[PDB]
């Protein structure tokens, strides 16, 4: 009856992390996996992400945000790291299982 | 022109600056107190011992 | 090194924790709480050290002594006032500091967090004593429960207490031996606090977004030093205001009546900064349960780090758990009211209720709303 | 010695009813060099006019209408003269160097460029893509980009801030016209100087210039030289980070007085005292220049240089260093510290050397013909006349310690500097910090 699709859209704008102008992945806390994930990132996307974070920080540090225009739109959010991160995880889970 | 005169003469040399904080504090003290004391006392006319000290010292 | 600010064993520490320390650029006031907590630790240690200069730990002299320390010693009254209140500004900041940390998952810096708990605990512990010291009706009866509170622990309990305090009933000994603990403890808080910051520095300070900050990070000194000095004066003004205008505003007056081992005051309301857990304790009718509840009421902070599920650190992008959070902060402000409230149906139930949401909100709600929000993102 | 200075041949100067000023210095020398130094530059460029002065310099040789490309060069090559030049922000020149037996021939040539440049629309569309490449080269010369960026922020918003080279968008779209619009606008006698040095006999020069520079000023305008819009100095910073680079560069500076100002002397002496280092030297034992010493002892920088780059009415007195990603800080600190020392507790024994060090560059600044012409070319243009080494001598042969202190402090103490830094600079502290590095905790 109620689209998870319809919902995610909610949460996304609700989380409003796009008001700072940074993709979902630009937020995921940096744990062992993510670090390795991000450390596998192509230098392109890396510097991209960096700036997005520094900009985010700079905003946040000013208490002000990004013009309604520059927010990133849900459908246009680029899961730039999810793919690497996943391999990572399974890579690990593969290892963790083998060491038993 | 105060601010400029001030900076050049008082705030420029870290040596000087300090010196005015001191001589200034002395002035701020003396003045802040008298002012405060007055503001206070006045807001309590005839209630303080300084004010009744006289019914055994007139007023 | 031509530096010196870095070539001197001592001097470095400073120019390494107050100057040159990399701190996130973006940091809200909720980050001052801590630097403040220090100033309390100080204001407490300074004032109390000074108040001990006049205290006389001994039943027959204990109460009066303080009175004397006020009426007789120049500004001794001011010292006291300041002290009893620092107690609060202290608990306030601590209570906020814990807040902040909770809602930015600073509890992810685990150790820095675990130590934190200890501090709380101790600050709660030390504040328990000391309040006994003035030996007022409260002082006494607080001594008698809180202590006796360890009655619950079987076998080693009844005994541990008849030791906790002097002999077999809160009496002179217990007092002297409390003063000692109080005089001592704060210095422990100070030490641990060092250990606390150490662990911190190992891992930079957090930051409100909960994402790496290496991208920015400003030199602690120029910035935050000022920012602290400011916050110093800000949450200094209230505390002082109290101490100079309505000192006992937070202080129960019932404690102005010297202790009587024979009559516990009808209407024994514990200190405000204690009420919450207090409530929890009485709303769980069973000595042990009562205590246990309490035990975990505070000793739960240790689990928050394990009850973290969000793929993101802080929860500024977690509007869901976010309100769950305030549901908690308020659920706390509630327990408090319900604590300063006698035991009747209008309350009581409200009590054990909030004193249920409390746990759940923590033990269960959070982690659930947690994973949930991750899935509302395909995580 | 002092006698050596005095026995130094005065420089002759005389302007035309035209406007040009014709000066030069004579020696025995078979060879020589001569040039026209225009009061032209980038500073004189607009938001859409920026670049021209350059795009120009780059066609200033590819010919004239009188004698197209193949011939000019062939006429230049063929006689063995070297026609080289530049274009800064407030200074452009075009000098040649022949055997003095060519004064009249070189002079003509000169005139034929500053006045009639082919500007072959087909020659342009090539030099266009040439610059756009040549610019892409200027780019990885971090040793420079760091200065433009310095200007960029030091004089943010004004004309100086624009780099002599100009944006890619302009060089990508300057019109056959706009170039000419530049030439005809600034390339005028009143702002141009014909200077030379070697074996030349002034009069012969005059007459040739007075001969090939048949310019004629009608209006009062033509005879008047416009004074430039003042540029606001703006204590600030500009950071173009990139840990991807071998190392970072840092350039900080305070506003400079302007050529005119007599203090540029004492000030020049200042920069003499801390000087420059550069790992090839041979001195952890160096002269006072602690910045140098310390730079060695604690391996502070790959190289550092002090500079008082000045202009018409403003300037940039600072210092620039290159250092490993890691020792950037200690360096600033030690360096910036020196400025302080410099203007808070500098000694005579120090200034003594400083001077002599300047008096050495003072002299060697004029080493040959080309260089001499430079000063003459410059001197007049920015100072009004020519400053003899006998003069400069006294100017700086009379600067005492107390004078340096009084000066440097006057332009450094508690002043808001402009810093510029490209490269792995994560280690360079924020501004406030390098700012409160301007006042000594006396
Ligand atoms: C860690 C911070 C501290 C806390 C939490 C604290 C708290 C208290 C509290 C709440 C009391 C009861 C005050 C009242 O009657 O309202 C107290 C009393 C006292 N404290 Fe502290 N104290 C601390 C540190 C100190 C220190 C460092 C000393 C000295 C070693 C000290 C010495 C005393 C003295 C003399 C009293 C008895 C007089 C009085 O009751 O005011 N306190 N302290
Ligand atoms: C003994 C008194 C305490 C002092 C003086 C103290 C001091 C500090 C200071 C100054 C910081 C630096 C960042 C900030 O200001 O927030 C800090 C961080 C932290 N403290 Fe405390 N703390 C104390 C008690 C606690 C308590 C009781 C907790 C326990 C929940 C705690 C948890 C933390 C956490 C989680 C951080 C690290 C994350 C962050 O700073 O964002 N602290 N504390
Ligand atoms: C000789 C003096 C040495 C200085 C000791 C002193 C030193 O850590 O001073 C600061 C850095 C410390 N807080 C911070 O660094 C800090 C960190 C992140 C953000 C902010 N600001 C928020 O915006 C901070 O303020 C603050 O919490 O005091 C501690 C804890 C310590 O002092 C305590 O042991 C004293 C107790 C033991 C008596």
């Amino acid at each position: 009856s109620r689209w998870l699709e319809g919902i995610r859209k909610w949460y996304y704008n609700a989380a409003g992390f796009n008001k700072y102008g940074l993709m979902r992945d630009d937020t995921i806390y940096e744990n062992d996996d993510v670090k390795e994930a991000i450390r596998r990132l192509p230098e392109n996307l890396y510097d991209d992400r960096m700036f997005r974070i520094k900009r985010a920080l700079d905003l946040n540090m000013r208490q002000q945000i990004l013009p309604k225009e520059q927010w990133t739109k849900y459908e246009e959010d680029v899961p730039y790291l999810e793919p690497y991160l996943k391999e990572v995880i399974r890579e690990r889970k593969e290892r963790e299982e083998w060491d038993k | 022109t105060l601010t400029a005169r001030l900076y050049s003469l008082l705030f420029r040399r870290t040596s000087t600056f300090a010196l005015t904080i001191v001589v200034g504090a002395l002035l701020f003290e003396r003045a802040f107190d008298q002012g405060a004391d007055a503001i206070y006392e006045h807001i309590n006319e005839g209630k303080l011992w300084k004010h009744i000290k006289h019914k055994y010292e007139n007023k | 090194a031509p530096n010196i600010r870095k070539s001197h064993p001592l001097l470095k520490m400073i120019n390494n924790s107050l100057i040159d320390l990399p701190a996130p650029s973006n940091i809200s006031a909720w980050w001052n709480f801590g630097s403040l907590l220090a100033v309390c630790l100080m204001t407490q240690i300074l004032t109390g050290l000074l108040l001990a200069m006049h205290y006389t730990a001994d039943t027959s002299l204990a109460f009066s002594s303080v009175a004397h320390t006020c009426r007789n010693v120049q500004y001794g009254w001011l010292i006291r006032n300041l002290h009893a209140n620092g107690a609060s500004f202290f608990f306030i900041c601590i209570f906020l500091h814990i807040g902040r940390g909770l809602y930015y998952g600073s509890y992810l810096y685990k150790e820095t967090w675990n130590t934190g708990v200890i501090l709380l605990l101790t600050l709660m512990a030390t504040a328990f004593v000391g309040y006994v010291l003035p030996w007022g009706q409260m002082s006494f009866w607080g001594a008698t429960v809180i202590t006796n509170l360890f009655s619950a622990i079987p076998y080693i309990g009844h005994t541990l207490v008849e030791w906790a305090w002097g002999g077999f009933s809160v009496d002179n000994p217990t007092l002297t031996r409390f003063f000692a603990l109080h005089f001592l403890l704060p210095f422990a808080i100070a030490g641990i606090t060092i250990i606390h910051l150490t662990f911190l520095h190992e891992s930079g300070s957090n930051n409100p977004l909960g994402i790496s900050s290496d991208s920015d990070k400003i030199p602690f000194h120029p910035y935050y030093s000022f920012k602290d000095i400011l916050g110093l004066t800000l949450m200094l003004t209230p505390f002082l205001t109290l101490a100079l205008f309505s000192p006992n505003l937070l202080g129960d007056p019932e404690n102005f009546t010297p202790a009587n081992p024979l009559v516990t005051p009808p209407h024994i309301k514990p200190e405000w900064y204690f009420l919450f857990a207090y409530a929890i304790l009485r709303s769980i009718p069973n000595k042990l349960g009562g205590v246990l509840a309490l035990a975990a009421s505070v000793l739960i902070l240790f689990l928050i780090p394990f009850l973290h599920k969000s793929k993101q650190r802080t929860m500024t992008f977690r509007p869901l758990s976010q309100t769950l959070f305030w549901l908690l902060v308020a659920n706390l402000l509630i327990l408090t009211w319900i604590g300063s409230q006698p035991v009747e149906h209008p309350f009581i139930i409200i009590g054990q209720m909030a004193s249920l949401s409390y746990f759940t909100i923590l033990l269960i709600l959070f982690p659930t709303i947690g994973t949930l929000e991750n899935k509302m993102l395909n995580y | 010695y002092a006698q050596a200075l005095q026995s130094v041949p005065e420089t002759q100067v005389s302007q035309l009813d035209n406007g040009v000023r014709v000066a030069s210095e004579q020696s025995s020398q078979p060879t020589c060099t001569v040039g026209v130094w225009i009061d032209a530059g980038s500073r004189y460029e607009s938001e859409k006019n920026n670049g021209a002065g350059y795009f120009l310099e780059h066609l200033a040789f590819k010919g004239t209408k009188n004698r197209p490309q193949n011939a000019l060069e062939k006429e230049v090559e063929s006689m063995g003269a070297h026609l080289n030049a530049y274009s800064s922000r407030e200074h452009t020149a075009y000098y040649i160097k022949a055997l003095s037996k060519d004064v009249p021939k070189a002079v003509e040539l000169l005139a034929d460029i500053v006045q009639n440049c082919s500007l072959e629309d087909s020659q342009i569309e090539k030099e266009r893509d040439v610059i756009v490449r040549e610019l892409q080269e200027n780019d990885t010369s971090m040793r420079e980009v760091v200065f433009n960026y310095l200007h960029a922020t030091a004089f943010q918003g004004t004309g100086l801030a624009q780099s002599v080279e100009g944006p890619s968008e302009n060089i990508r779209k300057l019109s056959r016209a706009d170039l000419t619009e530049y030439l005809s606008t600034h390339y005028t006698a009143p702002r141009m100087v014909l200077a030379a040095a070697g074996g030349v006999e002034h009069q012969q020069l005059l007459e040739l210039a007075q001969k090939h520079f048949g310019g004629v000023p009608f209006t009062y305008d033509d005879d008047a030289v416009p004074t430039l819009s003042k540029c606001r100095f703006t204590g600030s910073q500009i950071r173009h980070r990139e840990d991807g680079l071998p190392l970072a560069h840092v350039a900080i500076a305070v506003e400079g007085p302007g050529w005119a100002h007599p203090d540029l002397v004492a000030l020049q002496v200042a920069n003499a005292i801390i000087g420059h280092y550069d790992r090839t030297y041979g001195g952890g034992l160096h002269s006072s220049s602690p910045l140098a010493s310390i730079a060695v002892t604690n391996k502070l920088c790959q190289s550092f240089q002090t500079f008082s780059i000045c202009y018409s009415e403003t300037g940039l007195f600072g210092f620039y260093f290159v250092c490993d990603r890691m020792s950037i800080d200690d360096m600033m600190f030690v360096l910036q510290g020196q400025w302080m020392r410099l203007c808070t507790s500098i000694s005579e024994s120090e200034v003594l050397r400083g001077k002599n060090f300047l008096r050495n560059a003072l002299v060697s600044h004029l080493d040959g013909t080309t260089p001499v012409c430079e000063d003459i070319g410059r001197e007049l243009l920015t100072y009004g006349r020519r400053i003899p080494l006998e003069e400069w001598e006294e100017r700086l042969a009379e600067v005492d310690a107390r004078m340096v202190r009084e000066v440097c402090s006057k332009y450094i103490y508690d002043q808001c500097p402009a810093v510029a830094g490209p490269g792995p600079i994560e280690q360079l502290p924020d501004y406030n910090r390098i700012r409160s590095g301007m006042f000594w905790l006396r």
